[PDB]
RNA sequence: UGGAGAGUUUGAUCCUGGCUCAGGGUGAACGCUGGCGGCGUGCCUAAGACAUGCAAGUCGUGCGGGCCGCGGGGUUUUACUCCGUGGUCAGCGGCGGACGGGUGAGUAACGCGUGGGUGACCUACCCGGAAGAGGGGGACAACCCGGGGAAACUCGGGCUAAUCCCCCAUGUGGACCCGCCCCUUGGGGUGUGUCCAAAGGGCUUUGCCCGCUUCCGGAUGGGCCCGCGUCCCAUCAGCUAGUUGGUGGGGUAAUGGCCCACCAAGGCGACGACGGGUAGCCGGUCUGAGAGGAUGGCCGGCCACAGGGGCACUGAGACACGGGCCCCACUCCUACGGGAGGCAGCAGUUAGGAAUCUUCCGCAAUGGGCGCAAGCCUGACGGAGCGACGCCGCUUGGAGGAAGAAGCCCUUCGGGGUGUAAACUCCUGAACCCGGGACGAAACCCCCGACGAGGGGACUGACGGUACCGGGGUAAUAGCGCCGGCCAACUCCGUGCCAGCAGCCGCGGUAAUACGGAGGGCGCGAGCGUUACCCGGAUUCACUGGGCGUAAAGGGCGUGUAGGCGGCCUGGGGCGUCCCAUGUGAA
């Protein structure tokens, strides 16, 4: 009747409480970073996606996400930042962009 | 037919208890039996295959009938006496299909307790007493 | 060893794609008769050079849609509109069998 | 259904196991009855087609 | 993991094993990759084993882990005997 | 268990004289003398011609009753006989003559098949120490066969080399009487293995 | 090294055509008989519901607590608190529950078989390697305390450890957007901006071993999609609106209307779309000379599901049988407040069915998982039992013994069958008893040796006191179906179109070779008849291998769409076709 393998739910909720708390910081900071690229302020979002970048690739050491998509959640961010900084954007160098 | 049966157990005063061994004289309860109904003998493996005594087959005949109290009770007596007439070893009636009054046979000759009480109390069918019919040669 | 199979253009009514059927020969596995059957293989046309009524060559690629797998590599010849009639008259022969 | 053999032992509420086949000279019958089931016992004095009509060994005396 | 073990292809009370290599996520009678060895325990047949002296170097070079009997019955074959 | 009962009964219905008792067969008391007719109280009936099924049925009896190997024991022997590559009606005869009933009996260690079947069946006649209680053994070409060392001085074996005190049996076997052994050399052919059986109308029946 | 035919329409014949039989096979069943072993198989129907037992746990070279034994100090070994070594309980954490086992309800589909692709992907424990193991902090189960709850259990205030998490220095390496070169579909390096490393433990204390992180490669297991084949019905002829296609975005490891907003009228189908019925597929199995036909019993590969449906987390790998949530139906307990829930895992119970079996023993061998090992679990499996479920093999004796004993049947009364059959002389003696005892087992574990290489030593059997060996020793089971023709085998008595046989022709009206009985004979033999299904017979769907004047058959006729084809000669392509080697057609 009883089984000692009920522990796996008590790692499932205990680690779901961590992963659910970590996955919001990718797209929340990413959409908040891509909004400021439309606003015009570049260095603010360039300060944002260093911490968001740290919360992508530093979160890529556990088991939340470390795949080719772990590179693409950052690649869509730094991809979609750089286009709209040309129509009167004055692209300076913060931390994210390499050029 | 020989099969493996045993798993011998019995009732206690309040619950069930199971025994591994059982010997002569003692009696008890057994599961796993297939089709040997009561009134029959089961013997061992290297047994002399002996059959017991007291196979109660008398031959009584009793003229009696029924009154099913309504006018459409033929289907319910014809449906209930099918499953009811199998416990009574005497079920030869030969009712002439001309009218109602579905006659049940007579074995114990006071057989309300085996047919009519087990039809009103057990099977929930109301009935009364009826009358037979003569036949001149 | 991706297969390189020749098809014919019968319709380019939808943009950025062509409706190409491929004729092929195979004997019957029981009666043994070389009969010609066809099956339409929708291919992508990014250059818009293959017009209506062409004979194209087909190479398989990574799929972009439901029911698209192939693309056009080369044209062998072109201009034979009579085979396009040899499909499309069967398109205007289906309406004569109805209620 | 058809009843084979020299008579039978059947009632109105009888459980009759069926076999099948056909009977040639009857208009609707296409079933046979195996004698040897617990409501259709075989006919006595039967020792030539004994397993076909379902009786045990005729005991000597 | 892919590793060498004994796959029993034998009848009742007549054992015969296959020194054979595939994934450990199969059953005993699984679809293997390459037949390389056989084995008869009852010692009635003098030709009771034959394990290749290059393909065992291939599978052990790409990292198969033999078990107890897959280790002793390949040790009796003599792969690691070069001195 | 192949057949137990009247065995000279099969000769009178069979026709041609059969050798299955030994001392009674070679003597003029094989019941073929003075009683030619098939058994039963019908017997000498009218001269009705047997049907074409019945003739090859009696040929199934002239291949089966003498050898004693029964029908379900026999269809498989015809099956690998047809599976072998060659004349199946000639390979099948020696193929049945590779068994420890008629290899031992053609070696002459018994007076009939009911002594070879039984004396091999109890486990006396051995293939080089490996004693075989089983006459269904397929005898290999060149197999030497001797009786048991306790069976070398029985009251029946001494009467079972009596007629074959150095008998020149044909070239499908060899024997040593003073060593009480033999050696089945090679498989016997069709005609020099001379037994009254026909070849042609057998595969015709067994293919139907 | 491969193929039977007959009965049957008619006064009689030929041809066409229908039906049946002689053969083989089953996850088969019924009846009768029944002795022993070996090897395979055992709910086909209700994928209906289930009492109870067992099937997935493991780690003290990871970590902290409670309880004992003995290692002990102001020990009355009550010692309560110093001390401390091994079990037990529970917890954090790592790995395995995606392996293995069972079923085919659903699915007509890239689901499956076959062959590839990925420039559109992953791969932990396996192996080859370039590096590392330095800092700080934090909380949660466990005990300290309290509450609630009949209970299972649950809720609050602090505590520390771990190989749990967070923040750093290091960045050889990898990743991201732009521009460069050989290939152009997202595949390889260079340059800068940023980001990402960890973890320690044990012993004999670095001599070593077990573990961890970035990354490269090779095996192995997977995901996706394509060419081909994939039941029947047209009395199912139009179907479809994320349906067809692009642009941009979100999600998956990865392409894809997988999902969303706009743009457009598209997409498929008489080469059978759509709709309905049926069905897991294949290697295989049965039959057949072959081509074919039926089917997916055991075993193996894949797919679908775990009472029906929907959904996500953890996990590399699941949308997960014994993991989680909700609805539906059902069972059980209740201190009538709330819970446990899912045997289509093994064995068993019940309903249904004619039909399907042990709540048997064990980790002795393999395999799977954990641990450095010692060892743990294995209803996978290794073995017996039950049921002649199928096959194989064997016994129920042997040699002699009469012109025919006795009993039984027929007779025209002589005789004939039973019949060498029986008793008798001799022999082997299956069962039965006594004694012995197995391959399956040498590995894991230690010793020498340089922790590898190599050699040596030690433990272990449910089967099983069984198979088997050496002797002694009893002649000791037999039935089933048929007997007019197909197709093997006939006399008498009673029945007089009644009882009955029956696959067909068809019999039984006082001589029934067709019924019941007696005898005899035939075929098989621990098996024989019967039923249901499949193939062949059947060329009776004809591709090999048929017809269309009269047996069934040419549309009432013509034009004409699609299709199938198609005069002569020359040249090219090598698509169809043929040949050679290889991959592959697993087992
Ligand atoms: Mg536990
Ligand atoms: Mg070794
Ligand atoms: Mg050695
Ligand atoms: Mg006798
Ligand atoms: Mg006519
Ligand atoms: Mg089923
Ligand atoms: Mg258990
Ligand atoms: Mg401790
Ligand atoms: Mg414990
Ligand atoms: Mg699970
Ligand atoms: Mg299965
Ligand atoms: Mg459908
Ligand atoms: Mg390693
Ligand atoms: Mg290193
Ligand atoms: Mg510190
Ligand atoms: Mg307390
Ligand atoms: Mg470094
Ligand atoms: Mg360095
Ligand atoms: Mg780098
Ligand atoms: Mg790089
Ligand atoms: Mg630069
Ligand atoms: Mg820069
Ligand atoms: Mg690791
Ligand atoms: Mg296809
Ligand atoms: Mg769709
Ligand atoms: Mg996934
Ligand atoms: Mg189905
Ligand atoms: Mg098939
Ligand atoms: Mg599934
Ligand atoms: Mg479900
Ligand atoms: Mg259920
Ligand atoms: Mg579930
Ligand atoms: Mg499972
Ligand atoms: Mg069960
Ligand atoms: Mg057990
Ligand atoms: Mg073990
Ligand atoms: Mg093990
Ligand atoms: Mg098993
Ligand atoms: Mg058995
Ligand atoms: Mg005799
Ligand atoms: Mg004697
Ligand atoms: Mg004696
Ligand atoms: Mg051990
Ligand atoms: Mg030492
Ligand atoms: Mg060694
Ligand atoms: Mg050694
Ligand atoms: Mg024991
Ligand atoms: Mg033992
Ligand atoms: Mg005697
Ligand atoms: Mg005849
Ligand atoms: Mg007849
Ligand atoms: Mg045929
Ligand atoms: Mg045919
Ligand atoms: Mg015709
Ligand atoms: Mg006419
Ligand atoms: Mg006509
Ligand atoms: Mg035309
Ligand atoms: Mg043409
Ligand atoms: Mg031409
Ligand atoms: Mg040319
Ligand atoms: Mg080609
Ligand atoms: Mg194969
Ligand atoms: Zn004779």
């Amino acid at each position: 009747r009883n089984l000692s393998a009920l522990k796996r739910h008590r790692q499932s909720l205990k680690r779901r409480l961590r992963n659910k708390a970590k996955k919001s910081a990718i797209k929340t900071l990413s959409k908040k970073a891509i909004q400021l690229a439309q606003e015009g302020k570049a260095e603010e979002a360039l300060k944002i996606m260093r911490k968001a970048e740290s919360l992508i690739d530093k979160a890529a050491k556990g088991s939340t996400l470390h795949k080719n998509a772990a590179a693409r959640r950052k690649s869509r961010l730094m991809r979609k930042v750089r286009q709209l900084l040309e129509a009167a954007g004055a692209p300076l160098i913060g931390g994210g962009l390499s050029a | 037919r020989k099969e493996r049966v045993a798993r011998l157990l019995r009732m206690h005063a309040n619950h069930r208890e199971e025994v591994e061994e059982l010997k002569a004289g003692d009696l008890g309860a057994v599961v796993g039996l297939k089709e040997t109904i009561t009134g029959d003998t089961l013997v061992g493996e290297d047994a002399p295959r002996v059959i017991l005594e007291s196979i109660e087959v008398p031959e009584p005949v009793i003229d009696v009938a029924i009154e099913p109290k309504t006018k459409a009770d033929q289907e319910k007596l014809s449906q209930a006496l099918a499953r009811l007439a199998e416990e009574d070893p005497t079920f030869r009636v030969s009712t002439h299909p001309e009218t109602g009054q579905t006659i049940i046979s007579g074995m114990g000759e006071l057989h309300l307790e085996i047919i009519v009480d087990r039809l009103k109390r057990e099977f929930k069918v109301d009935a009364n007493v009826g009358k037979p019919q003569v036949a001149y040669r | 060893p991706k297969k390189v199979l020749t098809g014919v253009v019968v319709s380019d009514k939808m943009q950025k794609t062509v409706t190409v059927l491929v004729e092929r020969q195979f004997p019957h596995p029981l009666y043994g008769k070389v009969i010609k059957r066809s099956k339409k293989y929708l291919a992508h046309d990014p250059e818009e050079k293959y017009k209506l009524g062409d004979v194209v060559e087909i190479i398989e690629s990574r799929p972009i849609s439901k029911r698209k797998r192939f693309r056009v590599l080369r044209l062998v010849e072109s201009g034979r509109m009579d085979l396009v009639e040899k499909y499309l008259i069967r398109r205007q022969n289906y309406e004569s069998l109805s209620k | 259904a058809y009843i084979p053999g020299e008579g039978h032992n059947l009632q109105e509420h009888s459980v009759v196991l069926i076999r099948g086949g056909r009977v040639k000279d009857l208009p609707g019958v296409r079933y046979h009855i195996v004698r040897g089931v617990y409501d259709a016992a075989g006919v006595k004095d039967r020792k030539k087609s004994r397993s076909k009509y379902g009786t045990k060994k005729p005991k000597e005396a | 993991m892919v590793k060498i073990r004994l796959a029993r292809f034998g009848s009742k009370h007549n054992p015969h094993y296959r020194i054979v290599v595939t994934d450990a996520r199969r059953k005993r009678d699984g679809k293997y990759i390459e037949k390389i060895g056989y084995y008869d325990p009852r010692k009635t047949t003098p030709d009771w084993l034959k394990v290749d002296v290059e393909r065992a170097r291939y599978w052990l070079s790409v990292g198969a882990q033999p078990t107890d009997t897959a280790r002793r019955l390949l040790r009796q074959a003599g792969v690691f005997r070069q001195e | 268990g192949r057949y137990i009962g009247p065995v000279c009964r099969l000769c009178r219905r069979e026709g041609v004289k059969l050798y299955l008792k030994g001392e009674r067969c070679y003597s003029p008391k094989c019941a073929m003398e003075r009683r030619p007719y098939p058994p039963g109280q019908h017997g000498q009936k009218r001269a009705r011609r047997p049907s074409d099924y019945a003739v090859r049925l009696r040929e199934k009896q002239k291949l089966r009753r003498i050898y004693g190997i029964s029908e379900r024991q026999f269809r498989n022997l015809f099956e690998e006989a047809s599976k072998k590559k060659g004349v199946t009606g000639s390979v099948f005869l020696g193929l049945l003559e590779s068994r420890l009933d008629n290899v031992v009996y053609r070696l002459g260690f018994a007076v009939s098949r009911r002594q070879a079947r039984q004396l091999v069946r109890h486990g006396h006649i051995t293939v080089n120490g490996r004693r075989v209680d089983l006459p269904s053994y397929r005898v290999r070409p060149g197999d030497e066969i001797a009786v048991a060392e306790k069976s070398r001085n029985l009251e029946l074996i001494r009467q079972n080399l009596e007629a074959m005190k150095g008998r020149k049996v044909g070239p499908w076997l060899s024997l040593d009487v003073e060593g009480m052994k033999g050696k089945f050399l090679r498989l016997p052919d069709r005609e020099d293995l001379a037994l009254p059986v026909n070849e042609q109308l057998v595969i015709e029946f067994y293919s139907r």
